[PDB]
C-alpha cells in the first residue's frame, strides 16, 4: 500500500 | 453529469449550501462539506468555485477519482485557477497519471503571473523523460526567480514523488513546512514521501503533526494506518483507520466508498487474530470497535 500525498 | 453525486441531498433544500460548505471544512467534517459543495454544483455547474471546493475536499477525504473528475470540471471553468492545477497534479501522481501529473505541474506554474513568462523560454524518468525535464526545468527556473517559495519546493516535492527521488522529494517538502510549518497539507506531503520512500517512523511523526493541525484530514487517518500496518503495529493502525471510516461517512454511494477501508480494516483484524471483530465487520457499524479501539467520543 502506496501513502497518498 | 460525469461525477457521481449522492441521491439523497439534503444540502439541496438549503438556502446556502455554498456558505455551509466552507463553513463545514472549519467546524465539521470534510463528508459533510463535500456533500455541501455537491449541492451547488447540481444546481449551479456553472460555479467553478463550487467545484474547486468539492474537488480539493475530496482529496482530502481519500477520494482522489471523485477530486479529479471536479477539478476538471473547475480547469474547464476557470483554466488559470491555480489551486486546482496543484490539486490535480497531486490526485493524479496519486493515481499513477504521469502524463496528467505533468500536465497540471507545468498548468500550475505557467498560470501564475509571476511565472508565466516561463512559457515562452527555450529549454530517470524514462517513460516521459522530455515532459518530466520541461517540468523539472521549469521549476528550478522559477525557483532561480524565488528561491525561498514555499509552493515551488512543495510542487517540486511533487514532481520527485512521480519519478520516485524520495530523497530529493523528502528534501524539498522539508523546506516547504519549514517556511510553512502550520499548513497541514504540506505535513502530510512530507509525510507520504517519506512513507514510500520507506523512512515510516519519520513519516509518522509528519502525519501525528498534519492531523493535529487539521484532526479531520481523512487522508492523514489512512496514511497513518498505512504505516501503522508496515510497520505491524496493528492496535495503531486499527485506531486510526475507524477514526478514518467514522469521519468518511460524518449515506447511499457514500457506504459503498468505505467498502474497501472496511476490507482493509478487516485484514488487521485477521493479521491480530480477532476473527471475532473480523465477523462484525461485514455490518459496517463502527460502534463495536468504537468501544473496542478506545474511541469512546464516537458512542455519543
Amino acid at each position: 500500500r502506496a501513502a497518498k500525498l | 453529469t460525469d461525477y457521481p453525486f449522492e441521491a439523497n441531498n439534503p444540502y439541496m433544500y438549503h438556502e446556502n449550501p455554498m456558505e455551509e460548505g466552507l463553513s463545514m471544512l472549519k467546524l465539521a467534517n470534510l463528508a459533510e462539506a463535500a456533500l455541501a459543495f455537491e449541492a451547488v454544483c447540481q444546481a449551479a455547474p456553472e460555479r467553478e468555485e463550487a467545484w474547486r471546493s468539492l474537488g480539493l475536499t475530496q482529496a482530502e477525504n481519500e477520494k482522489d477519482g471523485l477530486a479529479i473528475i471536479a477539478l476538471n470540471h473547475a480547469r474547464m471553468l476557470d483554466p488559470k485557477d491555480i489551486a486546482v492545477h496543484a490539486a490535480l497534479a497531486v490526485s493524479h501522481t496519486n493515481e499513477h497519471n504521469a502524463n496528467a501529473a505533468l500536465a497540471s505541474l507545468r498548468a500550475w506554474l505557467l498560470s501564475q503571473p509571476q511565472y508565466e513568462q516561463l512559457g515562452s523560454v527555450n529549454l530517470f524518468f524514462f517513460a516521459a523523460p522530455n515532459e518530466y525535464r520541461e517540468c523539472r526545468t521549469l521549476l528550478h527556473a522559477a525557483l532561480e526567480m524565488n528561491p525561498n517559495d514555499a509552493q515551488l519546493h512543495a510542487s517540486l516535492g511533487v514532481l520527485y514523488n512521480l519519478s520516485n527521488n524520495y530523497d530529493s522529494a523528502a528534501a524539498n517538502l522539508r523546506r516547504a513546512v519549514e517556511l510553512r510549518p502550520d499548513d497541514a497539507q504540506l505535513w502530510n506531503k512530507l509525510g507520504a514521501t517519506l512513507a514510500n520512500g520507506n523512512r515510516p517512523q519519520e513519516a509518522l511523526d509528519a502525519y501525528n503533526r498534519a492531523l493535529d493541525i487539521n484532526p479531520g484530514y481523512v487522508r492523514v487517518m489512512y496514511n497513518m494506518a498505512v504505516s501503522y500496518s508496515n510497520m505491524s503495529q496493528y492496535d495503531l493502525a486499527a485506531k486510526q483507520l475507524v477514526r478514518a471510516i467514522y469521519m468518511q461517512v460524518g449515506g447511499e454511494a457514500s457506504r459503498e466508498a468505505t467498502r474497501s477501508m472496511w476490507d482493509f480494516f478487516r485484514m488487521l483484524l485477521n493479521v491480530m487474530n480477532r476473527p471475532d471483530l473480523v465477523e462484525l465487520t461485514y455490518a459496517q457499524n463502527v460502534e463495536p470497535f468504537a468501544k473496542e479501539f478506545g474511541l469512546q467520543s464516537m458512542l455519543l
